[PDB]
């Protein structure tokens, strides 16, 4: 059957046995930048094995009262090997991604996640005329968490699930490349995400390309003898990463 | 918008048979619902949306 | 796999995912009446969408002590739309049927139903030299119920499962077009039933064509935390229905 | 009918392995049995069935 | 799918529905002895239906503290029909085998058996300079049992699982034709075993050809409401059995 899928990128391999399918972007597969759409004049850097490979982020715990999580993604891979180093030494970056999310249960557990991959998720603030600190939009490989009600913390994102931090209807948030992790059919959700920007290359510190969002619509539920701890693991692999404008290390 | 002339009907959902579940499994579950248009769908007359309500400018 | 089946008759559709097969009568598929086997001389009435479609009867509750159920079937559809109206305005009717029975459980429930479709199930009486009222042979879309022991009610059918109301061995009752609903493999039982009579057309009030019987051989059983309420739903669709001899509405 | 000359044998059924079941599932289950004849089957000599027993007429 | 397997040898048939595969020896299928590899000069005896058929041994009970079991196999079939009689009347025997082991559970039980088929499993003694009685190496269709610790019985095999009675590492015991019965995927383990000896024919009382070993690596485990009694049933069928040197009945 087509439920078993194997993905190899570099020296890292994922074998799944209850997959659903693979969503590829807006139909476009990630490729390198051609000479007609180019702007910069010098030779790029294509590592292609030491960069294009699966990196595993932190596992998050999914209780019955969990609301959702988000990661900003050119910035969650800041300290992930030679991808993060090549981010630190160059000025212009350009890559696509492969986002694989693991969550397992048994046939006695129920629940349903929505894994969305949203371009340009410019988020709102908890206090309206106030500036958000960078530690709340992103935290690296550590997830930020939505809240169930109207949050009003200082220098923080408005954390409500029914507005997704952006002021929209959370049910209408499926216009983006998405899958579901339904615990009675699924085990994982693979999303191939190409490069989307208004410019051909961009800096990978000053800009946030997209935002993964994992939101449980059907709440997690189980009986009085089943397992309580259910983790959720996100694994990311850059694809067709190239780099331009080499200079010293830093971001300022 | 609403008028008596072009009324369309009612969507309803009923139990054909019940939800039979084994022991040590939760009973109450959740259905999600989706909507979209088919390939023969159309819209005709532009107007402003009744959702936009502003009072002053956005200084 | 061949376990998923979809049936469309009119503006009503049944999608099943744990079906077994479809039994078709005695090999014969329901068709219209030819000119060589005809008796009446005038033009028949073939509605073909407003009549040939799935009608849903009442759900019955299946406890651990349930014995069985029966429905008479040209009479259980007396008040079901334009099929029942076309029964009320004509003198001669002729149709085949499609009988679909729903019952679901989990993988922790056990039990086994026998869904039989018996032509000419002329039933006995509880008191031998006594006349049966019509409210006990049929009740429309409401099911009548067998009993576990010798029933002796007034003007009532002899209700015992081990004689099926007919005085036969209930184990030998599989000579008829039948399926089983075993709760570890099945979810449903589809029986296509053609027109069987000694005459080419007949009146659909004075005659009872057949009798659906749903009898649990393996009794329903479950543990101390599973779900108790398990319904059983019968859905029927007339096929190739035509009508003859139009006159005023009534039955007397 | 029964005679010593044409005796046919014995149908028996035994536990190869036991019925292993998980927790919160009922242990005692039910087997049903079926019988029919194959395509090389025959019968030869007509007689009356020993099941019909009437005393008077059916007035 | 290829999980359903049916095996017919004689007037006995095994139908399985959660099989894995069939291991055939060292690639060699059991056949008769050719004229070039023959030693004896007289006509052999090939019963071929009254001998080559499935025989069922005793069922053994698998608790949570079970350690393992073994059977010697030209000797466990001493009192099994015309195979055992043909063993008793001839001097030279030669056959291959088919070893099928049954063990079933539910989807809530866990555990993992290793079914090994070991040629020439010459076993050690509990006391080192002591002679083993024949009732402890073999007992016919009754299994002998390993122990968890160092056993020191009189005239008995050294019964420890971590040395398999032979003084080797039990983890390295998979060089032999083996399968696993994992209770989440499997139900049975079929091993076709050809004739392996240093001579073309041999006596089936003085020699032990091989030893089936069933050892649980992952211990049996279940919850407080599941079924406790889990049997394990071994069924054996000789293949291409032929016999030579007919004389009177006995073994001395």
């Amino acid at each position: 059957s087509d439920r078993v899928r194997s993905i190899t990128l570099g020296n890292s391999t994922i074998t799944t046995q209850e997959s659903a399918n693979v969503v590829v972007g807006y139909g476009v597969w990630p490729d390198y930048l051609s000479d007609e759409e180019a702007t910069a004049e010098d030779q790029p850097t294509q590592p292609d094995v030491a960069t294009c490979r699966f990196y595993t982020l932190d596992s998050v715990s999914w209780m019955k009262e969990s609301q959702g999580w988000w990661w900003k993604f050119p910035d969650a891979l800041r300290d992930m090997g030679l991808f993060g180093q090549n981010m630190q030494y160059h000025y212009l970056g350009r890559s696509g991604y492969t986002i694989h999310v693991q969550c397992n249960a048994s046939k006695f557990h129920q629940g349903c996640l929505l894994v969305v991959c949203v371009p340009e998720a410019e988020m709102g603030a908890a206090n309206i005329n106030e500036k958000i600190n960078r530690e709340h939009l992103s935290n690296g490989e550590v997830a930020n968490t939505f809240s169930g009600t109207k949050s009003s913390n200082t220098n923080d994102v408005q954390q409500a699930v029914f507005n997704a931090g952006m002021g929209v209807a959370v049910g209408n948030l499926t216009i983006f490349p998405h899958q579901w992790i339904n615990l009675r059919t699924n085990n994982c959700a693979t999303i191939v995400m190409p490069y989307i920007n208004s410019v051909p290359m961009d800096n990978m510190f000053r800009h946030y390309n997209f935002t993964l969002m994992i939101i449980p619509f059907a709440k997690l539920d189980y009986a009085a003898g089943s397992s309580t701890y259910i983790p959720i693991t996100v694994t990311v692999a850059p694809m067709c990463a190239e780099y331009n404008g080499l200079r010293l290390a830093g971001h300022q | 918008s609403k008028d008596i002339y072009t009324d369309a009907g009612f969507i309803t959902c009923w139990y054909q048979t019940s939800i039979v579940v084994p022991a040590e499994v939760q009973n109450q579950s959740v259905i999600l619902c989706f909507v979209s248009a088919c390939n023969d769908f159309s819209v005709r007359l532009l107007r402003d949306s009744p959702f936009v309500r502003q009072t002053a400018f956005y200084q």
